[PDB]
């Protein structure tokens, strides 16, 4: 589980 | 006076304007509902792949969201986010697909953090049905699976889901449209 860039 | 007639016209025009948005909004609202799901499974249809892909590149629209879907009538409210041109380590090279937890109206009664297994995938429209997907188990310490505070939590998924080439070369696209499917495990959780 990786997160998306802040935007 | 005539300033009265004109004032009244103005009042009307102003309200007619509002009404138009109110109406538009509802069309959108209808759509969302008509596509809702309460078994923890989402089938997201994305039309205009070319244009949308191009707008991702041009930086006009980096990502897209699915309509919300639920694990149950009054369960978690979730959705998906996709970057047609990739995000993070897959940016420009892949298509990034993420899972999102939205602030549900019944979170006060739901277990936190979110612990249901999630299975992300892109469907193959070719007759060989060689769908692409991958699943994961929410990380308890991740700020993506905690009780929502704002409208949505931090999207969590796979930045390098599929190589843009693989996607555009295979039978995943057909009639300028692709299908994304999410499967959240519900069975393993005390239901209402």
């Amino acid at each position: 589980p990786q997160q998306a860039t802040d935007d | 006076n005539t300033g009265l007639l004109e004032s009244q016209l103005s009042r009307h025009d102003q309200m007619l304007s509002v009404h138009d948005i109110r109406l538009a909004d509802m069309d959108l609202r209808f759509q969302v509902l008509e596509t809702a799901s309460y078994n923890g499974v989402l089938i997201w249809k994305i039309r205009d792949y070319k244009r949308r892909k191009q707008e991702a590149v041009m930086g006009k629209t980096l990502s897209l969201y699915s309509q919300p879907f639920y694990t149950g009538y009054f369960g978690y409210k979730m959705c998906a986010r996709v970057y047609l041109n990739g995000d993070g380590m897959g940016k420009g090279t892949h298509l990034s697909l993420f899972f999102v937890i939205m602030r549900g109206e019944y979170d006060a009664l739901l277990p936190w953090p979110f612990k249901q297994k999630v299975t992300l995938m892109l469907m193959d429209q070719g007759s060989s049905r060689r769908h692409l997907g991958d699943a994961f188990k929410p990380d308890p310490n991740s700020s993506s699976f905690k009780k929502p505070t704002g409208e949505m939590n931090i999207a969590s998924g796979c930045p390098v889901f599929v190589a843009q080439t693989v996607l555009e070369n295979g039978t995943y696209i057909k009639d300028d449209t692709i299908f994304i499917k999410v499967i959240v495990d519900t069975s393993d959780l005390p239901d209402p």
